[PDB]
């Protein structure tokens, strides 16, 4: 599955758009569900190779389904092994925190409260913090 | 297909939509920045020269 | 008529990003021309004088 999918999104990435992505986001939920207990270093790796190419996608901007939801699911594997995929996260989640925005305060207090005072990866910490700071000469 | 492509254009309609909340929001957020701008600099008249 | 509502949707998925550029540029111009003039203008500016 992994490795088909991964075909599909790295070629047909712009046909794939949101209902599309609603559901191929799912399949990227339930295989996320499964590399808990699947175990196997080939299936980490070409999982981890899939999110990656999601996330290039992403910064590309060849990805446009749904990113609140696409996030959410990186945040849930985010306790795991990609490292530019947490600054990538990190900075995505900025956008939601903005004076102007409803909610922003509390929607920082969640990114420090786990990528900042639950979090010891130092780059992912020195992103946090850079993106404090923006929130706050913003 | 076509009952999709409508829902899809729906859904993506109201996420354009919602950016009309945030039209109002940031016309706010210039009404307080702006408004206190003048008010501070016809302060800063009124006092200061 | 499947295609036509792909770039219809496109077309919608269009003015959404332009919509986000817009005020995306329109809030830096705010900030660097308005709330930073305003910055100076009283922080620096009218406090000092």
């Amino acid at each position: 599955i992994v490795l088909s999918i991964t075909r599909l999104i790295k070629k047909y990435r712009k046909e794939l758009q949101v209902v599309a992505w609603d559901i191929l986001l799912n399949i990227i939920e339930r295989l996320l569900q499964q590399l808990q207990t699947l175990d196997s270093p080939e299936l980490r790796t070409i999982v981890h190779d899939l999110l990656t190419t999601v996330e290039e996608l992403c910064d590309q901007n060849e990805f446009h389904g749904s990113q609140e939801r696409y996030f959410e699911l990186v945040e849930r594997c985010a306790d795991q092994r990609p490292e530019s995929s947490l600054l990538n996260l990190i900075s995505y989640r900025a956008q939601s925190i903005h004076p102007a925005k409803d909610g922003w305060i509390q929607n920082l207090q969640a990114l420090m409260e786990r990528f900042f005072r639950s979090e010891s990866r130092g780059a992912v910490r020195i992103k946090v913090l850079d993106v404090l700071s923006f929130v706050l000469l913003i | 297909d076509i009952q999709m492509w409508k829902v899809s254009l729906q859904k993506e309609q109201a996420r354009y939509n919602q950016l009309q909340e945030q039209r109002d929001t940031m016309v706010t957020k210039l009404h307080s920045q702006i408004r206190q701008l003048q008010h501070d600099r016809e302060e800063f008249y009124n006092q200061s020269q």
